[PDB]
């Protein structure tokens, strides 16, 4: 599973998940779809590639199975193409 | 289209206990990363402990950890913060904020990356 996408930067997320530190990014291709990372910024257009995971989660009052995807980058690069 | 609102603080003794609730009401269905701020009178306002939407990945300042825990309730949209073995240090108006960034299990570290913030509840230790 790979993906090559082109958008905008919408949103930046400072996180933390399993005891290591993340950062995440909104990409608006409207669609959207988070890349997650282990000079980009708010605004900028990027061309991704990586490693796309459909990580999937259980919700807490519907009790059901969803994804939630993004894209993983290590291989992976965001290039700023603005 | 999102209110926060603050309760359960108040005035306590060093040693002492507090438990903050915090009740979401509106769009909360833009709201995920939900957590716990504090400003002490004159100082810039400051992380304390912040939680993940799914409530697997929870995250404390330094100064807190052993003694402040965070949990939440998606059915009632609360976030809860249980304060145990309070200083003098730790008085402050304390602030529940929320993140628009739509992830699951990642917990918002950042300050200035939350979006939604309540009115605040004062909380003060004495000795």
């Amino acid at each position: 599973s790979n993906a090559l996408m082109i958008g905008r930067i919408a949103d930046v997320q400072h996180g933390f998940l399993g005891a290591m530190t993340v950062t995440q990014y909104v990409l608006e291709v409207k669609e959207f779809i988070v890349i997650r990372c282990m000079q980009v910024k708010l605004g900028s257009r990027v061309l991704v590639q990586g490693t796309l995971r459909m990580n999937r989660h259980v919700d807490d009052v519907s009790k059901r199975l969803h994804a939630y995807p993004f894209i993983q980058v290590v291989l992976g690069y965001v290039k700023v193409v603005g | 289209q999102v209110q926060l609102q603050e309760s359960g603080g108040g005035l306590v003794q060093a040693g002492g206990s507090l438990r903050l609730s915090c009740a979401a009401s509106g769009r909360t269905s833009s709201l995920y990363s939900m957590g716990w701020f504090r400003q002490a009178p004159g100082k810039e306002r400051e992380f304390v402990a912040a939680i993940s939407r799914n409530g697997a990945n929870t995250y404390y300042t330094d100064s807190v950890k052993g003694r402040f825990t965070i949990s939440r309730d998606n059915a009632k949209n609360t976030v809860e913060l249980q304060m145990n073995s309070l200083k003098p240090e730790d008085t402050a108006v304390y602030y529940c904020a929320a993140d628009r960034f739509p992830t699951m299990e990642v917990v918002t570290i950042m300050t200035n990356e939350y979006d939604y913030w309540g009115q605040g509840t004062q909380v003060t230790v004495s000795s």
